[PDB]
């Protein structure tokens, strides 16, 4: 019967590895939350980047021609040298 | 009739109106069937992280193109009256 007791004692030998697995499973289930975080960061930090990187980050969809008709810097609406 | 008195009561036409319960009728179901064929629920809404990503990514792209549309609307309404639309002629 000590044999039975040996197994019943040993069934919990690897507690540290089981608790690590549980927390990894939690971390796995949080990974999908990146799909909303990373874009939201770039959305807020877009204006910090330079014009050249704004274009790459958007795959060319944004460029200087896409700056508003009334750009926040009035002297640079329609380009760095103005409209004409 | 009886409007404006203690005898006020619903007219016959208001009562006939409330007799039309439209039970069993569904005339707008076509729109929901068609919207459900876009699979937005199975792909984005059902999962919370994906629902958040739809609101974020959809708000990033929606905000940009909404601005784009109303910029073009403005450029058209004010055609000929904007600085860009009237290059200045320097005096000789
Ligand atoms: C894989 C599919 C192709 C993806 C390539 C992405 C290219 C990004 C790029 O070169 O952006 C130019 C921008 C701007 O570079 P630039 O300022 O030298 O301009 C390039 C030249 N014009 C203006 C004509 C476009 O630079 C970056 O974004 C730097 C990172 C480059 C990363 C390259 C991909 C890896
Ligand atoms: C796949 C391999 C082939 C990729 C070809 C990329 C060509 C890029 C190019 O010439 O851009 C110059 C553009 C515009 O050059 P520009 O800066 O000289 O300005 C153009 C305006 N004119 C001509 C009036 C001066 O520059 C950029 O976009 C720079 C950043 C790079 C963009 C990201 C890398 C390319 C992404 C390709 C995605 C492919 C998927 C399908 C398309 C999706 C988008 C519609
Ligand atoms: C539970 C709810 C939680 C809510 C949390 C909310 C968090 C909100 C965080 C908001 C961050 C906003 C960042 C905005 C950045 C600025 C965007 C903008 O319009 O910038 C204006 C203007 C544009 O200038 P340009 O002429 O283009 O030339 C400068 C170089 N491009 O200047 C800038 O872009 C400068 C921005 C500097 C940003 C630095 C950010 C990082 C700082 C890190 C260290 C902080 C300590």
């Amino acid at each position: 019967t000590l044999a039975v007791y040996h197994r019943l004692w040993g069934m919990t030998e690897q507690f540290a590895a089981r608790k690590k697995w549980g927390w990894r499973q939690v971390y796995h289930r949080m990974l999908p939350f990146q799909i909303a975080l990373y874009p939201s960061l770039m959305w807020y930090l877009f204006g910090w980047f330079d014009d050249p990187y704004k274009e790459a980050m958007t795959l060319g969809i944004w460029n200087v021609s896409k700056r508003s008709l009334y750009f926040w810097d009035p002297l640079r609406s329609g380009g760095d040298k103005g409209w004409y | 009739s009886g409007f404006g008195t203690s005898y006020a009561h619903d007219p016959k036409w208001i009562e006939d109106w409330m007799a039309r319960k439209r039970v069993g009728v569904d005339r707008m179901d076509w729109f929901f069937r068609a919207f459900n064929r876009l699979r937005l629920y199975e792909l984005f809404f059902k999962s919370t992280p994906r629902f958040y990503a739809f609101m974020v990514i959809g708000g990033l792209l929606g905000s940009y193109y909404w601005s784009r549309f109303w910029e073009q609307y403005w450029i058209r309404v004010n055609k000929g009256r904007l600085y860009k639309d009237v290059p200045y002629v320097y005096p000789p």
